[PDB]
RNA sequence: UUCGUUGACUGUGUUUACCACGGGGAAUUAGAACAGAAUAUCAAAAAAAA
RNA sequence: UGAUAUAAUUAUCGUACAAGCACUCAGCUAGUUAUUGAGAGACACUCACGAGCCCAAAA
RNA sequence: GGACUCCUUAACUUAAACUGAGGAGUCAAGUAGGUACAAACCGUACAAGGAUUAAUUAUGUCCAA
RNA sequence: UGUGUGAGAAGGAGCUAUACAGAUACAGGCGAAGGAGAAGCGGGA
RNA sequence: AUUAACAUAACAACAU
RNA sequence: UUCUUGGCAUAACGUUGUGUAGUUAAA
RNA sequence: AAGGGAUGUUUAGCCGGGAAGUUAGCGUCUAACAAAAAAAAAAAAAAA
RNA sequence: AGGAGAGCGUCUGUUGUACAUCAACACUAGAUACCGCUAAUACCACUGUAGAGGUAUAGUAUAUAAUCCCUGCCCGGUGCAGUAACAUGUAAACGGCGGCUGUUGACGGUCCAAAGGUAGGAAAAUCCUUGUCGGGUAAUUAUCGUCGUGCGUGAAAGUUGGUCCGACUCUUCACAUGUCGUUUAUCUAAAACUUUUUGAAAUAGAAUUAUCUUUGAAUAUGAGGAUCGAGAUGGCCCGACGGUUAGACCCUGAGCACCUUUACAUCCCUUAAAUCAAA
RNA sequence: AUAUAACGGUCGUAAGGUACGCCGGGGAUAACAGGUCAGAUAAUAUUGGGAGUUCUAAUCCUCGGAUUGUAUCAGCACCUCCAUGUCGGCUCAUUAC
RNA sequence: GUUAGUAUGAUCUCAAAGUACCAGAAGCCAUGUGAUCUAUAUAGUAUAACGGGACAUUAGACCGAACCUGCGAUAGAUAAAUAUAUCUUGGAUGAUUGUAUAUUAGCGGCUAAAUGUCAAUCAAACAUGCGAAUUUUAGGUUUUCCAUGAAAUCUAUUUGGAAGAAGAGGCUUGAAAAAA
RNA sequence: UUUUUUU
RNA sequence: UUUUUUUUUUUUUUU
RNA sequence: UUUUUUUUUU
């Protein structure tokens, strides 16, 4: 494993196209906020790029394995489809990964979601 | 175990193609008269004459943008930029009619049905189809909903 | 008594070794992003008191860039030539930019390796055994037709000039 | 000069150094072309009552 | 009478040789199979048709 | 992931048929000949097969021969 | 046209997974100059 | 009635 | 005919998977 | 969530007979073979 | 299977073993813990039976070993008992109990701890396979007595032991004696030989089977040299790594099979918790 | 966003004994007997030094090297393969100095 | 007057096959039998034997016959016997001996406690199995002739040892027939 | 079927 | 002085 | 019902 004390820094535009970038900086200057100035493909033209102050139970297999044979503690799981449900997913049209929850008989036919 | 995963493998697997159909092997048929250019050529007449197959739907490509020595209208699915623009210099003519599993086999094979059906309506991703083929220059020949009149006699 | 094993004793060793050396002969064709000398930035202590020479690298010449790891690679499609430089007792690698064609016995004496004093003078000796000119050209001796090697991937193990290929237009060379 | 800058950019392509394979990854070219947005440096100033 | 000659088998770097089996004979006994596979720089036969080939189960 | 010998060389008691490296031959998978007696050394125009024939090789020439 | 190559529980005092948003990348530009003497400030652009 | 292993007998031999 | 540039590392980042993140107005 | 009784399964390096100490990625230090390596057989000069 | 000294020691009774050739179990006795009846405990078909057609001088569990003998200190510690709704009491339940330094040394300094081996025995079922001295013998290191340092054991963990007792080691005394230096004579026979009757097994690659020496790291009736005149029966056991099958050690086993503070996973039971019977 | 540092990566923080030892295939009982090796060491002779102190060799102690040999100790391989402290005694024997 | 594929018949078993060249362990699970030998005190449904002596004296007392049992030595150990033969073995009024018919069954029972015993090699009994048994060890593997002709090297496997598995490397390339 | 020993 | 050596399988050393 | 179906074409 590395021992490397760096923090890692985001640099997001300030163009508000979703655009980041990944670097990092020594650990001294923790209260030092970075700013370049960056290509930014959304918009064909150099925007400015701020650094971002980015800040939980993890599942895993088993956990997965579990809860899909027992049947207990499924709210994890609904929670992350209530998610999904919620931002634009599952449309009948234009979708090919996951148009839709189920089948007919209630299987999931996309195994890659 | 060492190479990552590669979904776009698996996902395009599983997708409907259509049937290709080149044109030089249509002029060879053409030349050789199991075709006749006094009509309007159709699915029926290439699946009755063994050239190929059809299934779900021939589709028309060119190679290195060749020109048709010929002039005739046909009536496919689908069909190449270069394939059209190839087809409609000449004079040529491609129509594309909407049918569904059940209307393709009832037009195909007419004689296995006691009572032919009933052409069905299309949905959104057929209607962007064919009107993306009436840009392109196909002469699409299907019933239009209301909600696109409504829209369109505002937009114009 | 007692005994410390060493961390590199058997059978945890180095396999892989320095292959550090030249790479290409005189008289070798190259074609850019070939390697020709192979070299390392670790340096150990002392290196004026051994008698290995390994821990000597070679200072470059003409038409050859130097890599990340001190790395001698070619930049033109030529011949490989060694120099040798009297002024810093340093062997020095030189590429003359030459075309596919049959290398005759009588033009062996090109690629001989000669004593200089100074790069200008490296430079100096490099045209004058230069075979000719970009702009000007010559009459090629029987230069290849068929098209090169399949990929290593493909085959490792593929045959030069096969008669059975047709022919095809040379443009890499120029 | 106590000088500028963020290029530590964003896309198309399957040709190449080494080679059991894997990790082109002790670390190789302008794949010299094509489609965008940035930074740095300009060049020239001959003829003096024979 | 003259000359000449270290039973056989397997393993093994090693005829390894003072290791393992066998008194002899009679009968039995150890690479069987593509309605489903094939030519992949350590080796791949042949027949028919040809941009066309095969036709499954009923019969 | 090898047994003997030739040159170089690490370890050992300049010990041991040991343990381990660099590059040539032989055996392994080689016959018959020489070396007194049991693979490794020398020689070979080196064993498809048959017969009552001639030869410079290691090497020999008092007797067993 | 003459180079690569550390095997054996052999020797040695090998050994540290780390640094940087910059007088640590960095265009252009600049950059250390004997001895003796003064100063007692571990200073090149 | 019947192969081999196995058991017994007869004949055949002289440069000894 | 264009005067420069996709860092720094003589110790270079743990592959794959999970999780997270990202993409689908098409035949 | 705690206790008692049962069932199942695991406990792998390497020199070394065994035990113990030591060690485990990458990188890296220590090397001996000869004379057509000698104008030292075959070369040069000959006023040959 | 006798006389005498001394070590150990409840046998009678059951049985072949927790190491160095020298054991265990059970028991007369005492003591601790649980339990008030549909008792505890056991089998584990659960409104059952044993316990028991019994009732705290009863039933059951654990450890020790004589009728007696005076029988040491310690609860920091797991567990149990109790409850400030986590003081305190149980060592005849549950592992055990020590360093420097100064004057042969009562005594003085200092570190640590819950406590800091008690007494007795003591060259030992324990250290060491020759500790000093005394008794026996022509010699005693074997053995008894004794000293208590050389290492050390250690009290209802069972220590020590008066008297009595002995299929338990050892020292020593007495009678006869072929045990003996060292071997004889007679007889018998489920001993041996001949004949009659009758008739096996282990083994066996083949065979017409050599003495000396030297080759082959194992090894010579079979290989080089020398030498050498055959067979059958009784007898012996020096070789042919003699034959068979008693014992016994190791592994690259990625092989079982048992036991177990592998308590990692699972099951059963007891706490805890929930549900119906139930107005 | 944790592990795999056993870092060609299943560590899943899941350990020991068996003298009650059965089955399978190999030859090693915790001084690794024999053969081979000859470090220590043994035999003969030699030299330096110290005793005998009148005296270097009547005689004795010790050192270096060389030849021969291997009793005993250590070490011990790829070779060999029976059962033990790698024998104690009894009977009966052969060879060399 | 420029595409070359598709489907049969042979051979073979190369990461195919509810068998995969053949033979060959310990051992697990399921369903049954066994208390006629042996252990538990023969547990009253039943039940037998013990001659004598010492002024030992109602007792774990002593000698001793029957009865139970069998120390040591010898022989046998292919047996007169798969635990026998001789002699002064020990107990013998008591945890004495002996008997008809009965109970406890293996994921077990018995055990005055040895891993001793449960139908004469039980740290987990015996019988049957279309539950058709597994092996990096190891044995065997059957007619001839001809052509060609190895390795004991490398990475990786916490790397082994008596070459296990996977990859790479190593093979048919060339030649060598002649007169002014 | 032995050789050597200057002047 | 030389021919005669590990000829160390035996005889022989005939020079 | 399965497979195949030139990338060249004055």
């Amino acid at each position: 494993r590395s021992r490397s004390k760096r923090l890692f820094v985001q640099l997001k535009s300030a163009a508000m196209t979703n655009f980041c970038y990944v670097t990092r900086k020594s650990p001294e200057k923790k209260n030092f906020r970075i700013a370049l100035r960056k290509y930014d493909p959304g918009v064909n033209k150099h925007v400015m790029f701020y650094e971002a102050r980015l800040p939980k139970k993890q599942i895993t297999l088993s956990l997965q394995r579990y809860i899909r044979w027992t049947g207990k503690q499924v709210k994890l799981l609904l929670d992350k489809v209530e998610k999904a449900w919620e931002y634009g997913r599952f449309q009948k049209y234009f979708d090919n990964q996951a148009p839709l929850l189920t089948d007919r008989r209630g299987r999931a036919v996309p195994r890659y979601k | 175990r060492r190479i990552p995963k590669w979904p776009d493998a698996w996902l395009a697997r599983q997708r409907k193609v259509l049937e290709p159909l080149n044109l030089a092997k249509l002029r060879t048929f053409i030349e050789s008269g199991r075709l006749d250019t006094r009509f309007t050529i159709t699915q029926r007449h290439l699946n009755d004459s063994r050239c190929v197959k059809v299934k779900n739907g021939v589709s028309l490509f060119n190679v290195n943008d060749y020109p048709f020595p010929y002039k005739i209208s046909i009536e496919v699915a689908g069909a190449d930029q270069s394939s059209i623009d190839a087809i409609r210099r000449v004079g040529g003519e491609v129509i594309i009619v909407y049918r569904n599993r059940l209307n393709l086999r009832a037009h195909i094979k007419p004689y296995k049905f006691e009572v032919l059906p009933k052409t069905a309506r299309p949905n959104l991703e057929m209607v962007h189809y064919l009107e993306k083929m009436r840009a392109r220059g196909c002469v699409v020949k299907y019933v239009k909903p209301q909600w696109l009149i409504d829209e369109e006699k505002s937009l114009k | 008594a007692s005994y410390r094993r060493p961390s590199r004793a058997s059978p945890t060793g180095q396999a892989r070794k320095p292959h550090v050396g030249v790479r290409r002969l005189a008289a070798e064709y190259v074609w850019p992003g070939v390697v020709l000398v192979k070299q390392r930035k670790v340096i150990a202590f002392n290196v004026e008191t051994k008698r290995r020479n390994r821990h000597f690298k070679l200072y470059p010449g003409e038409n050859v860039k130097v890599s990340k790891v001190t790395n001698l690679v070619a930049l033109c499609h030529g011949r490989v030539k060694f120099t040798h430089d009297v002024s810093r007792d340093v062997l020095v690698v030189n590429v003359l930019p030459e075309r596919r064609e049959e290398l005759l016995r009588e033009d062996l004496w090109r690629y001989r390796t000669e004593h200089v004093r100074s790069m200008e003078e490296n430079r100096h000796i490099c045209f004058l055994r230069r075979k000719a000119v970009r702009m000007f050209g010559k009459e090629l001796v029987n230069p290849p037709t068929k098209p090169p090697l399949r990929p290593f991937y493909f085959t490792k193990y593929d045959s030069w000039e096969n008669p059975a290929l047709p022919d095809v237009p040379q443009l890499d060379d120029d």
